[PDB]
């Protein structure tokens, strides 16, 4: 065939894309993250005891998956904030896409350096750093 | 944040509360506009009374 | 991709490739996955004994089923006796009753949900070959978690360049040649176009792969002079501005495969450059037109 | 472009 | 070595875990701050004095 068919809109994209994720409320994000630390420490482990290899060491990887299926999950959960976060500094002349794009690229510096420390609710700390880096993006756009 | 005239005070006891923001690196300018419209109390405070 | 082909009427691609429009746009914008090649000799080999396999996984599944099938409804007689030695009112008998043959339904529902999966999974493994779509994610990512062995499937431009550097044009060429020498005008047309378009292609002595570009070109600097205005402003052909967006989409891209992260991102921002260069080489072709002032 | 043209002098 | 104590500069090895390891990212070492007080440098001469 050769028939001729519409386009799709970019956005339109992101939202099927996201329209999986399924927050956690807040709650669960604790030991969400304790996997994360756990896995960051099992990954250190590892290179610190490459000298022994074992089903130990396959035990510490499992702890290390469990970091890195768990930091998958942890970063879809908050892909809605940074949409709302991103259009709400819309109108400026930038498509939404790369602003959109540039705090994700903060969010993943954000949440890979950050500690529960019983600190501020994490998604407000998603949140200022977002914003910090659309800000930033806005600026040297000029 | 002010004791109550009158009250009886211990030694090392609490006798007026203040708090004293973090640091965190910053934009003088564009997060200055940034701060005024938003991020308002979204970084910590330390204890100095 | 070059905007000038997956979306020119006729779409060089499409007859080339033998791919519809909607297929085809639809990797060039990241939607769905694609299979690639498929060693199908070597799948056929052993195709009784993964369709043995798949009996006795099937019949693990039966079995998990009936055996929840039966642990529910003696617990619901069970139930049902216990009412009746009560002898509670036939209200409460039909209240339970209901409760547990909804609950077997919504059981053997679910043992069915899981069957039409795998036999979907079946025949989407059989029936397979190049050129075929699978919308949802969610599947494709079923088929490589439980055969990931025999086709190999990534959607983006460069799916199509390893589709059609693999394809070969001379046995196509042949093979429409033996379709037109027969009749069946309805389909003897379209044999005719692509036959064409892959003779063009032959004698060209050219290859297909100059449809997929890795490094486009920029004019000389005064073909897109630079104006200082009064106060120094940047007025001058927009040019510019568009080289811009390319470039610092594609440090972005760079930037990005360098501090690691998971696949969405990745194509999500792929499909952000996608749209620039074709934007680039032109404007309005498809979609919503870039409009800055 | 991409559209190598070339001149064929001979 | 770092201003804090177990405090990487990019925030990577931040956890109180990491000791005695040096973070890639930002090649620093995790340490407490004490360490900072028992570390040289050493300037390079262009000309011999
Ligand atoms: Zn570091």
């Amino acid at each position: 065939l050769d028939a001729q068919s519409p386009a799709a809109d970019l956005v339109r994209v992101y939202l099927n894309g996201i329209g999986k994720t399924a927050l956690l409320n807040a709650a669960g994000e604790v030991e969400l993250a304790k996997r994360i630390e756990a896995g960051l420490y099992a990954e250190h482990l590892l290179e610190t005891r490459k000298r022994l290899g074992e089903n130990r060491k396959r035990d510490l990887a499992a702890v290390v998956r469990d970091g890195e299926a768990a930091r998958r999950h942890l970063l879809e959960a908050n892909l809605r904030l940074v949409v709302s976060l991103a259009k709400r500094y819309t109108g400026r002349g930038m498509p939404l896409l790369d602003l959109i794009q540039e705090g994700n690229l903060g969010l993943i510096r954000a949440m890979e350096k950050f500690d529960y420390t019983k600190g501020f609710k994490f998604s407000t700390y998603a949140t200022w750093w977002i914003r910090q880096a659309i800000t930033r993006g806005m600026a040297d756009q000029s | 944040g002010i004791v109550r005239i009158g009250a009886e005070v211990r030694d090392g006891d609490i006798l007026v509360g203040k708090v004293t923001p973090k640091g965190e690196t910053e934009l003088t300018p564009e997060e200055r506009l940034l701060r005024a419209i938003f991020g308002e109390k979204a970084r910590e405070v330390r204890d100095t009374s | 991709t070059h905007i000038w082909y997956f979306k020119g009427v006729p779409s060089r691609l499409g007859y080339l490739l033998d791919l519809a429009p909607k297929d085809l746009e639809k990797i060039i914008y990241f939607a769905a996955y694609v299979i690639t090649s498929v060693d199908e000799e070597m799948r056929h080999n052993e195709l009784s004994t993964l369709e043995a396999e798949m009996a006795v996984e099937r019949k693990a599944v039966e079995d998990q089923r009936d055996g929840e099938l039966e642990a529910r409804a003696q617990k619901l007689e069970a139930d049902l006796a216990e009412l009746e030695a009560e002898g509670a009112k036939a209200d409460a008998r039909r209240k339970v009753r209901d409760g547990g043959e909804r609950e077997m339904r919504q059981i053997r529902d679910r043992a069915q949900r899981e069957l039409d999966r795998l036999e979907d999974i079946w025949s989407t493994f059989t029936k397979l070959a190049p050129k075929q779509l699978i919308v949802d994610e969610n599947l494709y990512r079923e088929l490589v978690d439980r055969y990931g062995e025999y086709f190999t499937g990534a959607m983006g431009a460069e799916s199509i360049q390893k589709l059609i550097e693999n394809f070969d044009i001379d046995a196509e060429a042949e093979s429409l040649r033996d379709v037109i020498r027969n009749g069946k005008g309805q389909k003897k047309l379209r044999a005719l176009k692509r036959l064409k378009v892959v003779a063009a292609f032959q004698q060209s002595g050219n290859s297909p792969m100059g449809m997929v570009l890795d490094a486009v070109p920029v004019i000389p600097p005064e073909l897109r002079p630079m104006v200082q205005l009064d106060g120094g402003r940047f007025a001058t052909s927009d040019l510019n501005d568009l080289y811009r967006r390319v470039i610092n989409r594609n440090n972005r891209l760079k930037r990005l495969i360098d501090l690691g992260a998971p696949e969405i991102i990745v194509n999500n921002e792929k499909r952000m450059l996608q749209e620039s260069v074709d934007a680039l080489f032109d404007n309005g072709r498809r979609g919503r037109p870039v409009t800055g002032p | 472009l991409c559209l190598n043209v070339e001149v064929l002098s001979s | 070595g770092p201003t804090r104590d177990w405090e990487c500069y990019c925030g990577k090895y931040k956890r109180v875990r990491f000791k005695g390891i040096i973070c890639e990212r930002c090649g620093v070492e995790v340490t407490r701050a004490k360490v900072r007080r028992e570390r040289m440098g050493h300037i390079e001469l262009a000309a011999p004095v």
